[PDB]
């Protein structure tokens, strides 16, 4: 019987559950960031 | 004005300030953002319900000229 991995060396880097939480967390919480910035000065424009 | 922060004894200390400066616009930017994201704190509270005191009877003088003058 053969054990094929197929796994594109993803087991070599270290905690690589809370390392995919922190590339989310970082890509979410920037998308957010620039949506709310990108509101906030639409609205001060509108309001100016 | 001044930008406080609230202490952990409800104490409220300036760490920074709001400085707007425009010409020709429609309208304060600042007040909009604040109305829109914080909450206007009432100085004034009312109550549950207005507590009558009393209705009462007072007259206009038949001259000015009292209070004119004085």
């Amino acid at each position: 019987p053969v054990m094929a991995d197929l796994n594109g060396g993803l087991q070599f880097v270290p905690e690589l559950k809370e390392f995919t939480a922190k590339l989310r967390k970082e890509l979410v919480e920037t998308s957010e960031v620039r949506k709310a910035v990108s509101i906030e000065t639409a609205l001060e424009h509108k309001v100016v | 004005g001044p930008i406080k922060v609230e202490l952990p004894t409800k104490e409220t200390v300036e760490i920074g300030i709001v400085d707007y400066e425009a010409g020709a616009s429609h309208g304060n930017p600042v007040v909009d953002f604040l109305k829109r994201n914080g909450s206007t704190l009432e100085q004034k509270v009312n109550l549950e319900n207005p507590i009558p005191i009393a209705v009462l009877d007072s007259y206009t003088p038949s001259t000015n000229e009292p209070y004119a003058r004085v």
